[PDB]
């Protein structure tokens, strides 16, 4: 009745993705060959916001999987969960992409329109109703920030109307793969200001960070690393989809979350975390899940938050909840700590509450934040661009492909004039 | 401000690894398997 | 061919499987080296007789006629509440021990009518029966015949 | 709900910690996994677990990684079983200033961590002892980082004092009279033990040739669970936890008392003569029942804390306590004609099983603040004297950070000490 | 956390060193091919003292062999050893297999103070390694010649390492022929008897004991003033194959036999000395009333001999874990004034090197005296 549409692209986002459709799996109780097993009939009456119908009681997800290598698409229908994916929806190309977004964006924007363009608006009309557009980019590749966001620029030149709701993939300098991260990522959050509304950021650093503070493994895989973000993206549509006590939807967190057109960049948090040997110890109750909440160590953009004051902080929470104490600690937080809010702003924290604890569990609260210090993540990653511009090193890769050097500097010249904003309100 | 840690949680420097029955940093948190256990979905 | 055991590789659990490790002959020094310090202390919360005398002296029956030297105690002197709010058998002289002692059936019988309780027989031999099961080891009481008829 | 933090730090008092934390758990139906098929010592969890309010500090790794192992492993949080590198090695400046100094933030935070829990706390119980640089050193760490935080707060520290005759460690008066040194501004019960008496209380009464240590970790259990046994365990004459610090000491650097426990017996001699109430006290008094090294004979007792338990009757106590306050053998002090203290509770001796106790209905624990160890604290300075003059030992205690500037001026506090049993002790007019 | 560097250094020192890797091995279990063999799970806890394993079930030592190598590779246990380190550079290594170590306390040279490979290079790398890390201590087991070379090279020893252990040849012959009744001594007997010496006290490193009381701690209580260092080893619990089933086994039994005078490492005499300090490490399941008492009792009978001015004149250490074979077993260690007689003979037998040895005698009959 409000569904809601994945976009999913990149090696990164079919195998970040991959971990997201495995959540909504099983909070929903589906098996790995389509059809539904369980006896709670709470779960499959909004079961068609995920997923779709056929014969025979089967359940495919609404997904689309594209990329330009066919290299990831023989890896997610290597898992667990692959026959669950739809057969047409992955979109090919038999060549690569090849790390630049100089071949997914110029030279392959003309191909996404038959690739991707005609996938959505086969599916997405055909739904009885909608709500929006969800996608998850890896901004330092090659399909991501190649073919995936300029449909950012597509689909949104359709419908103006609906919400874009950004799961970001923004590089760190410490854990590093490819040198030329200034010419891909620097080139792709110039265009996310106009176009995505509800940005979040996500970090490389700070969620192997989390899986030593926190949960003390000590070899973490990247499986482990994606299901700290799989809960978060199952755990932000917790009222759409289960009823509750004060449900909350993707217009109903950007009107709290929004003061300004372009003072919309979020940082996310998820709030049970303890570690592999003092499971039963600690006591999962509200005012542990706060103090887990609020601190430098859980947040998963990798900045510190008390060096810039939040503008605006919002929450989500599920379990069976007694609200008077939920509502008492966040009359606290506000209050003893008025030096990391700002000022002239009256209210700055939302709640909304859901009733079934995730899988495992027994409550949850998924955190999305907007401060004044995600130009930490915005500053260091202009301050290496200009540092390489003037050798102009790696620029030859680039003029060889249709883009110039006069749509470079523009990129940076509004990078700054984002920044310029976030500082003036400090 | 700093806040305090124990022994032995990054390791973001590079240190010599055993197996897990030799008592060393960070031994007891992987010889603990991790445990969950649910039964359904609840009620409202 | 092979053994039905093959073992997890660590102490962690769930490791890749891995053989048995053979322990070589005269290379056994489990049953020999175990560890003194928290091996003599195993106190699991999941027996002997008592020693000594109670402070009431229950134990020992009680003697029929007191000694003026006696001072051990019987347990016989109640408490002041039932010094001073007596009831009627305690304020005319008779007590627990003519209450607790092993009467006849004539005795009984006698009680019955005379105490203005008219008993059938059957009723009666019910009543007996029903204070000998109410009784742990089983004889004719006042309490337990009163406390039986007011029962049944 | 009067908690205490019951914190069991350097080797001496961890052994007795698994003894200790055996005695509460038996007590109860609590299992060593913490499942009850208590609040004083016992945090509980939703699930079906009890945890224990303990926290297992110490430079040592092997002691605290044979619990981890050990049977008792279900019972703690393992982040509570804190430990860091090397040992202090009997070393004042390696258990204060070059090892002890990196574990402080953290410990700092687990105090505060298990306090923000509780409810109604009451005070510490620290077991340590004085010889230790990592057991008498590192103490006088923990004790003043707290005083400067939470203050005034009851604190009952178990210390084995050295022996008169024997002893194991070799340079250890160093840094005794360094452990007085803060711990006369920060501590307020410092009970103390000898081992050498309890190594002969064995031999005569218990029936009990070739002791180990693992049966004197049991006796020190029962004396801890005597003193909390008024937490957990509602009795008619009740002693409370901040009582103690206006029941004993009366000037505030007389503050070290003894402890014993009468009818420690086996199961052959109890059987055969009986126990009244009248008697128990009575072999409290007697000089070869105290286990601490030390002939009362010599010393006139300042105030005794009797603490009795089980199946005893109050008038029983008052007719005993006189027949023995007119004895003409032992003597006490005339500015305290008051003398006594008693309490009573209705839950018994309790017993190990597997041990070498017999089932007694009585048993009592006095708590006398005597005036005789003032004549073992003569030779707990005649023994640094000889050292420090010709400077033996100290090229190592120089080697981390410590200087002779601090010897001297500790010696004169011990010093000072001594005086302070004869101000109190010559009688006014 | 304590830690181990083994270096073989000199000819002695190699044939001593390689029946130390065996007892180890053999106390703990593990097939000279390399494969652990884990029958109780008191085995592994501590192998990170002196080993760092391989991928397989492989272990190989922390140890060194610098100076005889084809023999002892030939021999009983070579096969456990790093072929990349047989150096004959030792600064590369030695910071290598430092540098790979976590937490470093301490060091297991064995040598020689008669000769020119163990006493001059021994000379030269505890130098080498004391310029490295100031802040381990060096055990550096030592054979010195006998009463009936060392001048040159003790001066900056007695400086760097102060735990060598230094009686010799005469003295295990002795032994040989009287408390054993042993026949042929050969030389692989008397290393056998020095690497059972070396691996009594390494057990407060590798096992939770009931006295625990690490290399360090050992230094602190052992040596008062900074070149008093000299000590003298002896294990107690040696008999005959006849007069086993003559003796008992009891705790005042090991203490008659490890305060025997024909029993210690020393062509010396104790009727002439006078023990500073004691150390008598136990290993098995024994009570401690018996210990401690036999610890006084016969430090009782021996007001004079044990030194005056000093109250406790020993020390006991007890561990959990006995040797193999047998049910207990003690090691006795001291520091005594019978030891100048040796620097006296070897003394009698460059200049400035000869005064300060005359310092250290005069400093021992400076101390000796009231
Ligand atoms: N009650 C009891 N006392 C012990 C035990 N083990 C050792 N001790 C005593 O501890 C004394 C020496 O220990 P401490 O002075 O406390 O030294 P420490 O705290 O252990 O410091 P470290 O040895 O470095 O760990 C000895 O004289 C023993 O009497 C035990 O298991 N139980
Ligand atoms: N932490 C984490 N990083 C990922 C994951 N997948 C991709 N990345 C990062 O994404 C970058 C690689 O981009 P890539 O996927 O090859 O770009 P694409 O070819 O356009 O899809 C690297 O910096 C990786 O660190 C993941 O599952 N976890
Ligand atoms: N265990 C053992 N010791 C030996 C052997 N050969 C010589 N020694 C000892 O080595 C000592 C002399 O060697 P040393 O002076 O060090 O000459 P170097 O090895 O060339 O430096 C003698 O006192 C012997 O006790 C042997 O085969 N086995
Ligand atoms: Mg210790």
């Amino acid at each position: 009745m409000r569904e809601i549409v994945h976009l999913q692209a990149g090696q990164c986002g079919n195998q970040i993705g991959a971990k997201f459709w495995e959540v909504i799996s099983d909070e929903h109780g589906i098996d790995p060959t389509g059809t539904y097993h369980g006896d709670s009939d709470l779960q499959l009456e909004r079961i068609n916001v995920y997923y779709n119908e056929a014969t025979g009681g089967k359940y495919v997800p609404r997904a689309v999987l594209v990329d330009l290598e066919p290299g990831t698409m023989d890896s997610v229908r290597s898992g667990p969960f692959g026959q669950i994916f739809r057969p047409d929806n992955f979109v090919f190309g038999q060549s690569g992409a090849g790390n630049n977004w100089a071949k997914g964006h110029y030279t392959e924007g003309a191909e996404l329109v038959d690739s991707v363009l005609d996938v959505v608006r086969k599916e997405a009309e055909s739904c009885d109703c909608l709500q929006g557009f969800q996608l998850t980019h890896s901004l330092g590749g090659g399909t991501g920030s190649g073919m995936g966001t300029l449909l950012i620029s597509k689909i949104r030149e359709e419908y103006p109307d609906r919400i874009m709701n950004t799961f970001s993939v923004v590089p760190s300098p410490k854990v590093s793969d490819t040198v030329v991260e200034p010419y891909n990522a620097t080139l792709s959050v110039h265009q996310l200001v106009e176009n995505t509304d509800e940005t979040y950021c996500i970090d490389n650093e700070a969620l192997y960070d989390i899986c030593f503070r926190t949960l003390k493994l000590t070899t973490p895989t990247y499986g482990d690393l994606n299901h700290l973000v799989s809960a978060t993206m199952s755990g932000v549509t917790t009222c759409l989809r289960f009823p509750g006590q004060l449900n909350a939807d993707l217009r109903k967190l950007a009107v709290n979350m929004v003061p300004f057109p372009r003072l919309h960049f979020f940082m996310p948090g998820f709030a049970p975390l303890t570690s592999r040997g003092s499971q039963q110890y600690r006591a999962l109750t509200v005012p542990e899940l706060t103090q887990q909440m609020f601190d430098a160590k859980n947040m998963m953009a990798a900045c510190d938050p008390r060096h810039g004051r939040y503008l605006t902080v919002a929450a989500v929470f599920r379990g069976r909840m007694s609200m008077k104490e939920v509502d008492e600690q966040m009359l606290n937080v506000q209050n003893k700590n008025s030096s990391y809010f700002v000022e002239w702003i009256p209210n700055n924290v939302k709640t909304a509450v859901c009733d079934i604890p995730p899988r495992g569990l027994k409550m949850s609260a998924t955190f999305i934040g907007n401060s004044t210090a995600i130009q930490e993540l915005f500053k260091r990653i202009s301050e290496q661009f200009t540092a390489m511009f003037r050798r102009k090193a790696f620029l030859h890769w680039y003029t060889g492909e249709g883009m110039d050097e006069m749509e470079f500097t523009e990129a940076e010249s509004n990078m700054n004039d984002l920044v310029s904003e976030y500082q003036q309100y400090q | 401000a700093v806040s305090p840690q124990s022994s032995s949680t990054p390791s973001w420097k590079i240190e010599t690894k055993y197996s897990t029955r030799v008592l060393t940093g960070n031994w007891t948190e992987e010889r603990r398997k991790f445990i969950k256990a649910t039964e359904k979905t609840p009620q409202t | 061919l092979l053994k039905p055991e093959d073992i997890v590789l660590k102490e962690p659990g769930s490791s890749e499987k891995t053989l048995r490790t053979l322990l070589r002959p005269s290379d056994k020094v489990s049953n020999h080296y175990k560890t003194t310090s928290s091996e003599i202390s195993a106190v699991v919360g999941a027996c002997y007789p008592t020693y000594g005398v109670p402070t009431i002296r229950s134990d020992i029956p009680a003697p029929l006629i007191r000694r003026v030297s006696d001072r051990t105690s019987y347990g016989e002197e109640g408490n002041a509440y039932s010094l001073l709010h007596p009831t009627i058998f305690a304020q005319k002289g008779v007590f627990e021990r003519d209450f607790f002692k092993t009467r006849s059936k004539q005795e009984i019988s006698e009680i019955l009518c005379n105490i203005g309780v008219k008993l059938s027989e059957d009723e009666f031999e019910n009543v007996w029966n029903l204070a000998s099961k109410k009784h742990h080891r089983g004889e004719v009481c006042v309490e337990n015949i009163r406390s039986v008829l007011d029962e049944l | 709900m009067r908690e205490c933090i019951s914190v069991h730090v350097g080797q001496a008092g961890v052994q007795i910690g698994n003894a200790c934390w055996e005695l509460y758990c038996l007590e109860h139906g609590i299992q060593p996994d913490g499942q009850m098929p208590f609040n004083t010592f016992f945090s509980e969890t939703g699930a079906g677990k009890h945890v224990p309010r303990a926290v297992f500090v110490d430079l040592e790794p092997t002691v605290i990684d044979e619990v981890r192992t050990g049977t008792y492993r279900q019972l703690f949080h393992p982040e509570q079983l804190i430990t860091g590198k090397e040992d202090a090695a009997n070393n004042y400046a390696r258990g204060h200033y070059t090892i002890g100094k990196e574990l402080i933030d953290l410990v700092l935070d687990r105090i505060r961590k298990l306090a923000d829990q509780c409810t109604g706390l009451q005070g510490f119980l620290i077991f340590h002892s004085f010889g230790g640089g990592t057991g008498s050193g590192f103490t006088s760490l923990l004790m003043e980082r707290l005083s400067v935080d939470y203050g005034k707060k009851s604190k009952l520290e178990f210390s084995i004092y050295p022996a008169p005759q024997v002893s194991t460690a070799v340079v250890e008066p160093y840094n005794s009279i360094l452990t007085t040194h803060t711990t006369l501004e920060h501590s307020d019960c410092a009970f103390m033990v000898d081992n050498e008496a309890i190594y002969d209380i064995c031999r005569r009464n218990l029936d009990i040739e070739r002791p180990t240590y693992t049966n004197l970790n049991r006796l020190i259990g029962q004396i801890v669970s005597s003193i909390t046994a008024s937490l957990r365990f509602d009795g008619a004459l009740n002693v409370d936890l901040t009582e103690f610090q206006t029941n004993l000491v009366p000037y505030p650097r007389i503050h070290f008392p003894l402890a014993t426990y009468a009818p420690v017996i086996s199961a052959e001699k109890a059987y055969h003569e009986q126990l009244s109430v009248a008697e128990i006290t009575n072999a409290c008094f007697e000089p070869a029942n105290q286990m601490v090294k030390c002939d009362p004979r010599h010393g006139k007792y300042m105030a005794c804390c009797l603490l009795y338990r089980g199946d005893v009757v109050p008038k029983d106590v008052n007719a005993a306590i006189a027949t023995i306050k007119t004895k003409r053998t032992i003597q006490f002090v005339d500015w305290c004609p008051t003398g006594f203290k008693v309490g009573i509770n209705y839950q018994p001796p309790t017993v190990v099983p597997g041990g070498d106790l017999a089932k007694v209905q009585r048993a009592v624990c006095m708590l006398s603040n005597t005036t005789a160890i003032a004549e073992a604290w003569a030779r707990l300075d005649h023994k640094f004297d000889l050292m420090y003059a010709k400077r033996a030992f100290v090229h190592w205690y120089v080697g981390e950070g410590m200087e002779e500037g601090e010897f001297s001026e500790a010696r004169e506090d011990m010093a000072a000490l001594e005086k302070d049993y004869e101000e109190v002790g010559m009688d006014s007019v």
